[PDB]
């Protein structure tokens, strides 16, 4: 009730700095900021405990998608994904066929989202793992599916696939 | 460390150039001041903009 989940923290961010940031928003009781013991790095997320439910709720309203630390937008919720842009789908290509085409390369976190630019049928596909996302790019970029030639690369957030997605590795290791 | 002060190191990490209010102050106009700091003054909201100097953008003044 009084604790909030903070996500998408660049691993160079120290705990002193998390305290310095969140005391601007309300007084802070404690911070749990987990360290991966093997790598001796932080894991991308923290838990910030305020003094009561009200201050926490305030913090979530104010802080959520307001602050960029090392250019990355911080998330704050109560209680790190491989996203690909696919261009030039055939009319035939269901949401289901996308699932079947990308399944074979690795696990998908959610179902695809289809949208249209300009006539130009596109989709977002969401992979659990950047390692698996890479295979799908290599195998399907500039290839023929249902007689249409598609392109496959990482979506814009400026792009997914940056180095600081060792956050992907930490979350896979620690099981989301 | 205090509410209303932000170190140069954190400012650099935030990409916040000097003479600018931190990005969360805009939302405070809509939603209101911090529930845990009833007496917080922020320069350009409820404190004269002349006080926005250096690391300081606000201060708890009753």
């Amino acid at each position: 009730g009084n604790t909030v989940y903070v996500g998408n923290i660049d691993p160079r961010i120290t705990k002193e700095q998390l305290y310095e940031l969140f005391i601007q928003i309300n007084p802070v009781l404690r911070i749990k900021y987990p360290k991966d013991k093997v790598l001796q790095a932080y894991q991308g997320y923290a838990f910030i405990e305020f003094y009561n439910q009200g201050d926490a709720q305030y913090a979530i309203k104010i802080m959520n998608n307001t602050v960029r630390l090392y250019d990355r937008l911080i998330k704050v919720r109560q209680v790190p994904i491989a996203k690909l842009f696919i261009k030039n789908l055939a009319d035939s290509i269901d949401s289901d066929q996308l699932v079947k085409i990308f399944n074979k390369f690795g696990k998908l976190i959610r179902e695809p989202e289809i949208f249209y630019l300009s006539k130009l049928k596109c989709a977002y596909v969401y992979f659990e793992d950047f390692e698996k996302a890479d295979l799908a790019i290599k195998s399907l970029n500039n290839q023929l599916v249902a007689n249409n030639r598609i392109t496959v690369d990482y979506a814009f957030k400026n792009g997914k696939g940056n180095a600081k997605y060792g956050d992907d590795v930490d979350r896979l290791l620690n099981k989301e | 460390s205090r509410p209303g002060r932000i170190s140069q190191e954190l400012r650099a990490i935030m990409n916040l150039p000097e003479g600018q209010l931190p990005p969360w102050c805009m939302k405070m106009k809509d939603i209101g001041l911090p529930t845990g700091y009833p007496d917080l003054k922020i320069a350009g909201l409820n404190w004269d903009i002349t006080n926005l100097k250096g690391d300081v953008y606000g201060k708890i003044i009753p």
